[PDB]
């Protein structure tokens, strides 16, 4: 199966410019989006697209992420950002700030795997 | 991913779900994704 969803549907020019629009819509925001590994065996979410806040923390995000699959709490979520692992107190919104790209959009991944590859 | 070729001229996208407003769900503000 493909890997990206909510971002596949359209080309990178298309988040750009949605990013674009965003900055005017919501400036105190921080757009970001959540995928699952594929190494990883836990589900993978229906699609990618989280607009966290600039106060969500990257603790409080991967709760979101365990609304989705809505994992038990038997299982592990771990975050994963250019195959680095954020702290909790890693406001989002200083995390977008060090992992945004060309598009601006965000892309933080988890993986029920703390491992790196 | 798709780019474009030759020429100057308008452009051409597709779409499964989404297209309009770049959301058409519950909501891409709601608390669901924060």
């Amino acid at each position: 199966h493909m890997k990206s969803t909510f971002k596949s549907e359209y080309p990178f020019e298309k988040r750009k410019a949605e990013s674009e629009r965003i900055a005017d819509r919501f400036p105190n925001r921080i757009p970001v989006i959540c995928e699952k590994a594929e190494k990883s065996d836990i589900p993978e979410i229906d699609k990618r697209k989280y607009l966290v806040p600039a106060d969500l923390t990257v603790g409080q995000f991967v709760y979101v992420i365990r609304k989705r699959i809505m994992l038990p709490p038997e299982k592990a979520i771990f975050i994963f950002v250019n195959d680095t692992l954020p702290p909790t107190a890693a406001l989002m919104s200083a995390i977008y700030q060090e992992h945004k790209d060309k598009d601006g959009f965000l892309y933080v991944t988890y993986s029920g795997e703390n491992t790196f590859g | 991913g798709p780019h474009m070729i030759s020429g100057l001229s308008v452009i051409k996208q597709e779409v499964e779900r989404l297209g309009n407003d770049v959301f058409e769900w519950e909501d891409d503000e709601s608390d669901e994704i924060a």
